[PDB]
């Protein structure tokens, strides 16, 4: 029933930009905070950004802070990630997720999308 | 003794619902502007049938129920919701409301077992209790019971209102302010909560509060009869700016 | 920033073997650790939260414990379907972080 679908991937040039989105359904999207996580080929999981349920506070990993912007629209059940000044090192599969969290987001369930591939070249 | 007993969400429109008296100061015949955690007007509130998932608490919860059989009895508020941390348990029985804060080891699916008499099947243990409070029942056509749960600076604040309702499956239109019920000096974090239902051998709605600016209209008897959500639309913003409905 | 590490980086084990994976934190994170299992081509699945709380649907052969800076993930009897890369995550403080990941192979 619960789904998360990423889109907006593709191939861009260094110094360029790309806007990713995640369509949420099957759950109360507007009550949960959301995370972005990326995984480069041959590498482990890297946390990217977190946004609170109200679209208020935003948090970023040091490696993307100042370049990436996280936002959401609760009327469309859609999560967005706007990436500027993309580098070769940003090549990865990007996932949207609702991570189980007993401290900050208060999530009791763990959901992941299939992910979308972003290539910088 | 614990007993081991997922659907997509439904939504309803909290038309102009979830407004409470922001403080205990008497005011009359005046328009008062205040900033606090309120349920936004015309928001999408999640509709559950009494289907009892653990929900996020966020910045506070608007909880409403429509029932004629007293199925909803209480709530569990906490973080981890196991013996690792302090958790808040609020339950209502036939004569009293019992509020405790302990390191509860909650059941996988907690409830009250009703045979008249009943047995609590909520937790297997309650160690290192720090707070206890007992008073009159919070809960005691269909009965519409509205609650607002806030947790600010260690204080768990509850507001409530009880009215008759003649609707089949939704929230009523119109304005009704919720009054202060109890203010508990507990000092714990709350990030998640669950609803305790009475199951014999009713539906509820959950919304979330936001840092919103409201214009509240106090009538000649000191009650609130209307309100404007200053961030709802350009007209409401104008009304707040001019302090005029 | 709280930095996470895991050991061994990889291990080989056969069916029926006991498999242990160690996760450590540079800072005391009490019990706020998640354990994930990822198979190639798929998103990570959560197995354990709050250091030792098992997720619904997770086989009883999986367990875990620990607190502060030293946590352990254990499979009491490795199955042929348990060949995956396991990650630990701390969510005690933002930014959240994942460990390097421990790869379990089939011996
Ligand atoms: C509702 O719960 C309260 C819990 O306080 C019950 O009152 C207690 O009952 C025990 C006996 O089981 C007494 O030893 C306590 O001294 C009572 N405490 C207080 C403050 O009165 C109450 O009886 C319960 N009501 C029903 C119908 O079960
Ligand atoms: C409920 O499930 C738990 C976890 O498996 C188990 O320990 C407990 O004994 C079960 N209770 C009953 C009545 O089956
Ligand atoms: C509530 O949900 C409806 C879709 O059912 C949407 O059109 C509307 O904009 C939403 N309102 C708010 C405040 O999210
Ligand atoms: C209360 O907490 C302490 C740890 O600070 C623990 O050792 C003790 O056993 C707890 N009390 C009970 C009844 O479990
Ligand atoms: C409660 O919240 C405060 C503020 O974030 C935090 O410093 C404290 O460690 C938390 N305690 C527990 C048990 O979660
Ligand atoms: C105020 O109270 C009086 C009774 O003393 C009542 O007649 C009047 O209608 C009330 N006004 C409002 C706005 O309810």
């Amino acid at each position: 029933e619960v789904q998360l679908v990423e889109s907006g991937g593709g191939v861009v040039q260094p110094g360029g930009s790309l806007r990713l989105s995640c369509a949420a359904s099957g759950f109360t999207f507007n009550s949960y905070g959301m995370h972005w996580v990326r995984q480069a080929p041959g590498k482990g999981l890297e946390w990217v950004a977190f946004i609170r349920y109200d679209g208020g506070n935003k948090y970023y990993a040091d490696s993307v802070k100042g370049r990436f912007t996280i936002s959401r629209d609760n009327s469309k059940n859609t999560l967005y990630l706007q990436m500027k000044s993309l580098r070769a090192e940003d090549t990865a599969v990007y996932y949207c997720a609702n991570l189980k969290d007993s401290r900050y987001s208060g999530s009791y369930y763990d959901y992941w999308g299939q992910g979308t591939l972003v290539t910088v070249s | 003794q614990c007993v081991n007993l997922q659907l997509p969400p439904a939504y309803t429109n909290s038309f102009t619902r979830g407004v409470y008296y922001p403080d205990k100061v008497f005011r009359s015949s005046v328009l008062h502007s205040t900033q606090d955690l309120f349920l936004p007007f015309f928001s999408n509130v999640t509709w559950f049938h009494a289907d009892n998932p653990v929900l996020p608490f966020n910045d506070g919860v608007y909880f409403a129920s429509i029932e004629k059989s007293n199925i909803i009895r209480g709530w569990i508020f906490g973080t981890t919701l196991d013996s690792k941390t302090q958790s808040l348990l609020i339950v209502n029985n036939a004569t009293n409301v019992v509020i405790k804060v302990c390191e509860f080891q909650f059941c996988n699916d907690p409830f009250l077992d009703v045979y008249m008499k009943s047995e609590f099947r909520v937790y297997s243990s309650a160690n290192n209790c720090t707070f206890e409070y007992v008073s009159q029942p919070f809960l005691m056509f269909k009965n519409l019971r509205e609650f607002v749960f806030k947790n600010i600076d260690g204080y768990f604040k509850i507001y409530s209102k009880h009215t008759p309702i003649n609707l089949v499956r939704d929230l009523p239109q119109g304005f009704s302010a919720l009054e202060p019920l109890v203010d508990l000096p507990i000092g714990i974090n709350i990030t998640r909560f669950q609803t305790l239902l009475a199951l014999h051998r009713a539906a509820y709605y959950v919304g979330y509060l936001q840092p919103r600016t409201f214009l509240l209209k106090y009538n000649e008897n000191g009650t609130i009869t209307d309100a404007v959500d200053c961030a709802l639309d350009p007209l409401s913003e104008t009304k707040c700016t001019l302090k005029s409905f | 920033v709280i930095w996470m590490t895991q050991s061994p980086s990889s291990l080989s084990a056969s069916v029926g073997d006991r498999v242990t994976i160690t996760c450590q934190a540079s800072q005391d994170i009490r019990f706020y650790l998640n354990w994930y299992q990822q198979k190639p081509g798929k998103a990570p699945k959560l197995l354990i939260s709050d250091a030792s709380n098992m997720e619904t649907g997770v086989p009883s052969r999986f367990s875990g414990s620990g607190s502060g800076t030293d946590f352990t993930f254990t499979i009491s009897s490795l199955q042929p379907e348990d060949i995956a890369t396991y990650y630990c995550q701390q969510y005690d403080n933002l930014p959240f972080t994942f460990g390097p990941g421990t790869k379990v192979d089939f011996k």
